[PDB]
């Protein structure tokens, strides 16, 4: 079209782009029941010795 | 009279392209020519984590 045309700037992007649904609800990791730092978990573990 | 910068190198005549990321926008397009843009971008806000 550009080369039998002469376009001019473009006033509005495009492309090729991809559609894809969110995922809904995103479920908390394996390691989730952790709030607690690692020096935190050892130190409790050293307290109760 | 001042067009300070590479805009002023390429205008004067010591180089014949501006190769480089050089925005596009009205003051630069009244006084010389862009070709169609090789990535579209826009501006936005950089900020530290």
């Amino acid at each position: 079209r550009s080369e039998i045309v002469d376009f001019s700037v473009p006033f509005v992007e495009t492309g090729i782009s991809v559609m894809v649904a969110r995922s809904n609800g995103t479920v908390s990791p394996s390691a989730f029941l952790e709030p607690y730092s690692p020096a935190v978990w050892v130190m409790m573990f050293v307290m109760c010795l | 009279k001042e067009w300070n910068g590479m805009m002023g190198e390429l205008l004067s005549g010591q180089a014949d392209m501006i190769v480089a990321p050089l925005t596009i926008n009205n003051e630069r397009a009244q006084y010389i020519e862009f070709s169609k843009p090789f990535k579209y971008q826009g501006l936005t806000i950089l900020v530290k984590k």
